[PDB]
């Protein structure tokens, strides 16, 4: 899952 | 297409899950670039991933809780929303996600 | 799958509303992300009519491949209660979302 | 008309 900063 | 004759009351949540969240791709600086208006989500709830090499899935869920008489009820509580992209991703691929002002935006490197 | 809508067809259903009244207020819900606060002009015209005005300008240097994101937004909302024409109306805007209490008399 | 804050 792509990190959502 | 043509559910544009129908009236707001009968819009549903169920029919904006179904095109939510509308999309803008493009591509700047060797880097794809997905926009999204995903408003009113929690950003540890937001969950995309690239799956293959060419999809990207944009998943969400929200708890919506409204008492009293409903009236209108068109805002998705959850979303899934699959993109085919333009670009192979690599599977290493660094891919940066930000959500600010209900707005996802995902650079994918492609050069 | 993957059918893209054309921008023009989200245009006509953008944003999301929900309406509801609890406690003597008509709760007025629209994901309505990406927007200036300054650029969103809500009011309601005539006793029972809520309507919502949006503006932004969209820039995406370099090829556009899929564009869905509306540029304008217009909705006029049906309202139930023939509201007041005297009372406060809260608006708020946070995390993409307006929000708009309307006071029922 | 309507303040959004």
């Amino acid at each position: 899952v792509i990190k959502i900063e | 297409g043509k559910e544009l004759q129908k009236r707001s009351e009968e819009l549903s949540r169920g029919f904006y899950e179904l095109v939510y969240p509308p999309v803008d791709m493009y591509e700047e600086g060797g880097y794809l670039v997905v926009v999204a208006d995903l408003a009113g989500f929690n950003k540890e709830k937001i969950k995309a991933r690239v799956s293959g090499q060419n999809e990207l899935i944009i998943e969400a869920e929200r708890e919506i809780t409204e008492p009293g008489v409903k009236y209108l009820t068109q805002r998705p509580k959850y979303v899934r929303k699959v993109i085919r992209l333009p670009y192979n991703v690599a599977k290493d691929a660094e891919i940066s996600g930000k959500y600010e002002n209900g707005v996802l935006t995902i650079r994918i490197p492609i050069a």
